[PDB]
């Protein structure tokens, strides 16, 4: 057991040994971006491929070219933390080595005269933080993977929704990675047509004419040949035995039914036929007589009676024709040739040029390059390696592994396979099959956008080289880095898949980095999506979680990676499986994709195994081709590696998931991502054992990079002295972990790292040193454990309402810390420069009490709504004051000032503590006093780590000096090393001071920015949304007094009272099981607390702990005898607040184990206690379910949802009230509200809400004046939107008017 | 003036690897820094009121 796990061992109720540990949760991001940036010697992945796809650049004339050598990424200007602080993108500069070469016109090409090689800068590539995030414009963002159609050929049909006939029209469609789409469809008259770029249909034969195929060759490829001869004045077939199986059979006794197998045992190579058998048949070749000089019969022409005689007179004796059936073979290609109008390649090229470019005059040379550019050009068409493999697998081609452009055989085989599907052989491809859908991650998207930018620069470079004036030009004159930087910035800042990082809790972190979206560029549309894509395909087993998909329009279109899912080298999801050999089951596993899954049978973890390592039941449950069933034991091929393989990380954290309906499990998984961290993090009493993995892999915790002993612990710094086995020679020997303290998250939530270590104790690698938000001792801890009674209480838990005690409000169990940003930007205006100062006109002294001399509030100031944070004065123009106003000014004095008060004030209903102030000044502007104080504060904070490092290095050096004390030589060496260390420290501090003192690249027009961080402690109140982990959401209806809530015999009151009515209908029974198990766990916890209190001997404590950890026939073997005395005491101390129990999904604790633990805790086996009413004292006549449940505080607070408005700001054009709390807007009275008032008959209320409240400009002012006067009468007028409509209609030249 | 501003910023960005600052960009164009800023603060193409 690790040190961080030995402190609090969670009891495991699982029964199936674990073979494969859960891999890194964020591998999908890290591996993709590492492939993007890392060097590729073979150049198939990463920026190497992007450079090799465009470079070298050839000019039109061929005078010169630009070539590529290598690339590198420089040292970043900043790190992640200060990149967030200033608001700049964390990135590395791209520096590429290029050589310019010039070729002479007189001299033959390929002669190198001189080369000019150097390193040019072509933009800045955003780097990915170790946790898998990007810092763009100072904000943390996640690039979300995209599930898209795999490149290649897809065969599908219509199912019969085009025409009322029972016929089904089949079609095929090729999707390139880069290129133009190509379709082959069937019309409802048995003809095959071609569609290029979704244009109007053309006969398919055109795409063969254009490829040098004469009609004879077309008939040869697309049909089989049956031959005829004239032997002894008799017509003659050939021998193909499978064809015959009825006029007669000229094989003597082998004759039949004037079944063929009867005499097919004996073979003869002759069949005679009448003349009539040929009349209905069609030709296969072209026959020309030299004497006549004309064409008697054409290919694909119906043979007539006189045709036979004329051919015989011509001297031809061999006649080969096509082969046509009604079931197995068809005339589709022949009829398509009959409906085409072209006869030669160039005429077809003219036809496709007319279609591609409607109205353009027919030009031949243009036609040639158009077709060569459409599919056969590497620049405009690119079938990727994955697309190439899908192509070679679909049509059966076995070569051209590196080719990326279509050729003759590709289209030939696509046509052949589609005709074979129309015949009956073969089946269509499943569109939703995960072997037909691919995962595209950060690396591929970045490659694509980088290549787009490279093309943007390629055009200009080619043009400049085509000018030809190349005498003094080094390569950093054709390369323009700004377009490439613009492309990468566009992708990383304005893409639909580049989203703000959901940062409520570590589970939000992980789920956002493991999300797969079918939307985005090259994806789907919410309104245009269908049922089929949203549905759960059977290939999702172990690849996509069937549970967590958002409720609503985005249902099914957004999925989550399963626990063990992985991406192969081609981008297809694969999942692990344990192989079986000789009937035994092996530890080592193989990763299989959707295509490979269909062939084998796959058992699952629930299958019972023997002590010999093999299946027990003869008929084990397994899957074939997506169908579950019972299969023989000896037929098995693979078994699942874990019970949580089909469910993702969020759903793997729901205890007793197998006892919940899928709907409520989905609601719980989605709702567990919205939890808000609290002041104190407490572990879940009932968990699943996955919390440690999520907490460690989220990155919120501080994980020890190397083992050793903690030299020093502080709330902000942890210094670890590394053991002398992991010390690289020459290293200082210490590691410093700086902890984030009260940093605003993306969702205005505190991010705080709390030390969980002492000074001097030993730590190993991977151990947790600090706990981040929603983490307790290395375990994920979202909500709090609440005592729960399942019983109705006077309607205060009606529907999903929740009744909450005052004890938990007083104990601050659900109090949260929210950090808010407020910015004051002093700009430069036409009248003058806006100034940040404390000399605010028309404001007294009390409002300036919290302001400093500069005009910025102090750190630690308690502010409320309306208080000034930054004092700012704005120059203003002359005001033409009204006559009574100048009366007031004349009588009372009080001359007007030249500045108006435009100051940053705290928003209403917001009251908190100022915790940080940041001042950003444009270069060349006088830095105010507060900016100087902040600068010195940051310098003083920043020199400490360098000071400690220099001190320890100099102490080691002086110890070496004393130990050494030939002599003078060692003294001189020590002195020079000391000087080198001093110089290194000076350089580091110089770089630091340069960073803090460096000015800020602000936006044009702004002179100063002041940023204030406000911390607000939000307590739990009625209207707040609280939830469990089983879809049982609710809104608090009352904060009940303690004496009024139900209590037990010992006097302990409940904390939350929940309605039982919502359990049976909603089919979430895992919650009741969680309540019972939590009751047992807290019972065991209080037993350990008692044993601690009266200081019982350690022998009894050890015996009880061993008894607890040995309950049930589980997979966990915990030996308390192997723990030290202090370790046992620490374990007992951490188990005082309850025994944490792990119930893995689909491997959970049975009811027998729950009742056994309830018995061990001296509690009723039914889990129901006798409660007493606090108000009356009378016991409830039925026992009530009481226990402990993990409650979450969702980020749906009534504080930021309550909104009210009487009169505020209005829209510019519509003259209607704004929309939104942030804008102080009004509610929308839509169409259905108008319908409801029309149904009621409220004409006057409707008129008032239409005119006065919304857009009657004079009406609302008059109504306000009347209400102030106390009249409550209105004089309605014309709505402004109707006048806008009249003006807009008149602008269309339409005379609309009002008559009298 | 704006086009020359952009071109010289391009050359300096290629030469020194970073985006030019309004100080350094003044001396290579032999025109005062205040007027460099004034040209920079020229309103760009207005953003449409229909943008999502």
């Amino acid at each position: 057991y690790s040190y961080t796990e030995k402190k609090r061992i969670r009891k495991d109720f699982g029964t199936r040994p674990q073979v494969l540990d859960i891999p890194y949760l964020l591998s999908i991001q890290l591996d993709s971006f590492e492939k993007f940036i890392e060097q590729d010697p073979e150049g198939q992945y990463g920026l190497e491929a992007a450079f090799r796809s465009v470079f070298p650049i050839q000019s039109y004339n061929g005078n010169s070219e630009l070539q590529y050598v290598s690339y590198r990424l420089g040292e970043p200007v900043f790190d992640v933390k200060e990149c967030q602080i200033r608001g700049v993108t964390y990135s590395k500069p791209l520096r590429v080595k290029l050589r310019l070469v010039i070729f002479d016109k007189d001299a033959p090409a390929g002669t190198v005269k001189d080369i000019k090689e150097q390193e040019v800068y072509m933009g800045e590539i955003p780097l990915m933080t170790e946790n898998g995030t990007f810092v763009i414009n100072g904000t943390e963002r996640v690039i979300v993977s995209q599930l898209h159609r795999s490149p290649g050929v897809f065969f599908d049909s219509d199912k019969g929704k085009t025409h009322s006939s029972g016929k089904v029209l089949y079609n095929a469609r090729i999707i390139p990675y880069r290129g133009s789409w190509l379709d082959f469809e069937f019309d409802p008259k048995d003809n095959l047509y071609v569609r290029i770029d979704r244009r109007r249909k053309l006969p398919a034969s055109i795409i063969l004419r254009v490829l040098g195929k004469t009609s004879a060759e077309i008939l040869d490829i697309f049909f089989e040949k049956v031959n005829f001869e004239v032997k002894d004045q008799t017509l003659m077939m050939e021998l193909v035995p499978e064809r015959l199986r009825t006029f007669d059979i000229e094989a003597d006794g082998k004759v039949y039914v004037e079944h063929i197998r009867q005499l097919e045992k004996d073979g003869v190579n002759f069949i005679e036929v009448p003349v009539e058998y040929i009349v209905g048949k069609v030709s296969a070749k072209d026959y020309v007589n030299e004497a006549t000089g004309e064409l008697i019969i054409t290919a694909n022409q119906e043979i007539s009676l006189e045709a036979l005689a004329n051919l015989s007179q011509a001297g031809y004796k061999k006649l080969e024709v096509l082969f046509t059936n009604d079931l197995d073979h068809g005339p589709f290609m022949s009829e398509t040739l009959r409906v085409d109008s072209t006869t030669d390649r160039i005429s077809a090229l003219v036809e496709i040029y007319r279609m591609m470019r409607p109205g353009e005059p027919p030009t031949k040379e243009a036609a040639e390059s158009l077709f060569e550019s459409l599919f056969f050009s590497a620049e405009r068409y690119d079938l990727s390696t994955v697309g190439r493999m899908k192509f070679n697998s679909s049509i059966g081609r076995e070569d051209a592994e590196e080719q990326g452009t279509l050729d003759e055989v590709d289209i030939i085989e696509v046509m052949k396979k589609l005709i074979s599907i129309r015949n009956g052989k073969g089946e269509v491809d499943d569109i939703d099959h995960l072997g037909n859908r691919r995962i595209r991650s950060v690396g591929e998207m970045a490659e694509n956008q980088f290549r787009v930018g490279l093309v943007r620069v390629e055009r200009a470079v080619k043009e400049r080289l085509s000018l030809g004036d190349l005498d003094n030009v080094m390569p950093q004159d054709l390369i323009n880095a700004k377009p490439i930087s613009a492309a990468v910035k566009e992708f990383f800042g304005s893409s639909q898949l580049s989203q703000f990082m959901d940062q409520n809790n570590p589970l939000s972190e992980v789920t956002h980095k493991r999300r797969i979206s079918a939307l985005g560029p090259g994806g789907l549309t919410r309104e245009r999506a269908g049922f089929e894509v949203r549905d759960v395909h059977v290939t999702h087993y172990g690849r996509l979680c069937p549970i967590e998909t958002p409720e609503g329009p985005n249902i099914g279109l957004i999925n989550s990676l399963s626990a063990f899912a992985r991406c192969n080298e081609y981008g297809f999801l694969e999942t692990p499986y344990r192989r079986v050999v000789n009937g035994v089951v092996t530890d080592e596993v193989d990763y299989l994709s959707a295509i490979e899954e269909g062939q084998f049978v796959i058992a699952q973890a629930n299958a019972k195994l023997t002590e010999e390592g093999g299946f027990a039941d003869e008929l084990v449950t397994a899957r074939q081709k997506g169908e579950s069933g019972l299969h023989p034991r000896e037929h098995v091929d693979y078994m699942d590696v874990a019970t949580n393989q089909v469910v993702s990380i969020a759903a793997s954290l729901i205890p007793f998931l197998e006892h919940d309906d899928a709907n409520r499990a989905l609601m719980g998984a989605n709702m567990q991502r919205q939890a808000v961290p609290t002041l104190r993090s407490e572990k879940p009493l009932v968990g699943t054992g996955i919390e440690r993995n999520v907490a460690v892999d989220s990155g919120v915790t501080a994980v020890a990079k190397r083992g050793g002993v903690i030299q020093s612990v502080d709330a902000s710094r942890i210094v670890v002295k590394v053991n002398e086995e992991e010390l690289i020679p020459g290293e200082a020997g210490i590691d410093i972990y700086n902890l984030t303290k009260y940093t605003r998250s993306n969702q205005n939530t505190c991010i705080n790292q709390r030390p969980c270590v002492m000074p001097g104790e030993p730590v190993a690698r991977g151990d947790v040193l600090a706990d981040g938000p929603s983490t307790d001792l290395g375990e994920l801890a979202l909500g709090q454990n609440m005592r729960i009674a399942f019983m109705p209480w006077n309607g205060y838990n009606f529907e999903d309402s929740i009744l909450v005690s005052e004890r938990v409000v007083q104990d601050d169990r659900f109090t949260t810390i929210h950090i808010q940003e407020l910015s004051c930007v002093a700009r430069d205006t036409k009248l003058g420069a806006e100034e940040i100062t404390a000399d605010i006109p028309n404001v007294g002294e009390a409002a300036l009490s919290k302001l400093d001399e500069s005009g910025i509030v102090y750190i630690g100031a308690e502010v409320k709504g309306g208080d000034i944070l930054v004092g700012k004065v704005t120059p203003k123009g002359e005001t033409q004051l009204t006559p009574e106003e100048k009366l007031l000014r004349a009588i009372f004095g009080e001359k007007a000032s030249d500045v108006k008060d435009t100051s940053l004030r705290v928003p209403n209903s917001v009251a908190g503590t100022v915790i940080d102030v940041q001042v950003f000044t444009r270069d060349g502007v006088e830095k105010d006093k507060r900016a100087l104080e902040i600068e010195q504060m940051q310098l003083k904070e920043a020199k400490k780590d360098l000071t400690e490092e220099f001190q320890i290095l100099e102490g080691g050096l002086l110890a070496r000096v004393r130990s050494v004390l030939e002599l003078q030589n060692q003294l001189e060496q020590l002195a020079e090393q000391y000087d080198e260390l001093k110089a290194d420290f000076d350089k580091k501090f110089e770089a630091k001071r340069r960073k803090i003192t460096q000015g800020d690249d602000l936006a044009p027009g702004v002179l100063k920015i002041v940023k204030v961080y406000l911390a607000v402690k939000r307590r739990i109140q009625p209207g707040d949304k609280m939830a469990g982990r089983h879809g049982n959401k609710g809104v608090i209806s009352k904060i009940n007094p303690v004496e009024d809530m139900p209590y037990d015999e010992n006097g302990q009151p409940v904390d939350i009272v929940l309605n039982p009515l919502g359990v049976p209908s909603r089919m979430n029974i895992g919650q009741i099981l969680e309540v019972h198990l939590g009751l047992a766990a807290k019972g065991i916890g209080d037993k350990i607390n008692q044993m601690i209190k009266e200081q019982q001997e350690l022998a009894k404590l050890r015996e009880f702990l061993q008894k607890v950890y040995d309950l049930g026939d589980t997979r966990q073997r915990v030996d308390i005898s192997e723990l030290s005395d202090e370790d046992v005491r620490t374990l007992a101390h951490n188990l005082r607040a309850g025994l944490p129990v792990a119930t893995p999904v689909f491997d959970g604790a049975p009811e027998s184990s729950i009742k056994a633990m309830l018995e061990l805790a001296d509690l009723p086996a039914s889990g129901q206690l006798t409660l007493f009413d606090g108000r009356t004292g009378d016991a409830f006549e039925r026992p009530v379910t009481v226990g402990y449940m993990y409650m979450l505080k969702l980020n749906h607070l009534v504080d930021d949802k309550m909104h009210a408005r009487s009169t505020g700001s209005y829209s510019l054009v519509t003259q209607q009230p704004l929309g939104g709390k942030a804008q102080f807007g009004g509610q929308r009275f839509g169409e259905m509200e108008v319908w409801a008032l029309e149904a009621y008959g409220a004409a006057y209320t409707l008129q008032e809400m239409l005119t006065v409240k919304s857009d009657d400009v004079n009406g609302r002012t008059k109504m306000y004046k009347n209400i102030v006067d106390g009249n409550h009468a209105m004089e309605p007028g014309m709505p402004e939107s109707f006048n806008v409509l009249l003006k807009e209609i008149r602008s269309l030249g339409i005379n609309i008017e009002l008559e009298d | 003036t704006i086009n020359k501003l952009n071109r010289i910023s391009r050359q300096m960005l290629q030469e020194m690897g970073r985006e030019p600052l309004p100080e350094e960009l003044a001396e290579r164009m032999q025109m005062p820094e205040d007027k460099i800023r004034k040209v920079l603060k020229i309103a760009k193409e207005p953003i449409s009121m229909e943008t999502p």
